[PDB]
């Protein structure tokens, strides 16, 4: 740190000790869908 | 109509009715017992009209008169197949497309069995059958499609 000496500070830059506050954070809940029939077939001649 | 070849009743089909064709084949069996085939038709009249086991009777006597004809055996496996017994219809079918080789619809119906029953390759043999028959019945050739999809052999589908 001494052989250093290129940004000492004395110890002290920013970030020193206080009085500070706390954040606050958001998040929601999704709700959800059921999918349908989806099949395109078809016949010609089914009876007897 | 009197004293003649009375087609009328086959008229009747053609319209889908019953009552006027139904007492006319009657009278027919009654005058004239020497066509079957008008018999088959008051069988096919009984099926599509859900008279199920008097169709079955009608075709017995298709039995007695002429047990060559593989119609009759169609007609039995038809029964069959809306009662249950889909493998004695398939071994009529067997039965008619020996009497008749070179039949189409009994192999139609035969597939239908067979789909019915869930042997996928005989009815595939069953179509091709018909079509090397006949190259020209593209609904059956729709028929294999609808098979073979569900086999999911698509592209040859």
């Amino acid at each position: 740190w001494l052989q250093e000496f290129g940004v000492p500070h004395q110890y002290s830059s920013r970030q020193v000790a206080h009085s500070g506050a706390k954040a606050s954070v958001v998040d929601g809940t999704p709700l959800v869908a059921a999918p349908s029939l989806n099949a395109t077939t078809v016949v010609t001649t089914v009876y007897q | 109509s009197f004293q003649g070849l009375m087609e009328l009743a086959h008229r009747e089909y053609q319209a889908g009715d019953f009552e006027a064709a139904e007492r006319h084949c009657m009278q027919l069996w009654r005058q004239e017992p020497d066509n079957t085939g008008v018999l088959l038709l008051l069988s096919s009249i009984h099926f599509e009209c859900r008279r199920l086991d008097r169709s079955a009777h009608f075709s017995t006597l298709a039995i007695k008169q002429n047990p060559l004809l593989a119609e009759a055996y169609s007609n039995l496996g038809n029964v069959y197949k809306e009662r249950g017994q889909l493998q004695e219809a398939i071994e009529h079918y067997r039965h008619a497309l020996r009497l008749k080789p070179d039949f189409i619809d009994g192999y139609i119906n035969l597939a239908a069995a067979l789909v019915a029953a869930g042997d996928m390759e005989g009815a595939v043999q069953a179509y091709v059958s018909a079509l090397q028959y006949n190259p020209d019945l593209y609904c059956v050739r729709s028929d294999l499609g609808n098979l073979l999809k569900a086999l999911g052999r698509l592209e040859e589908a």
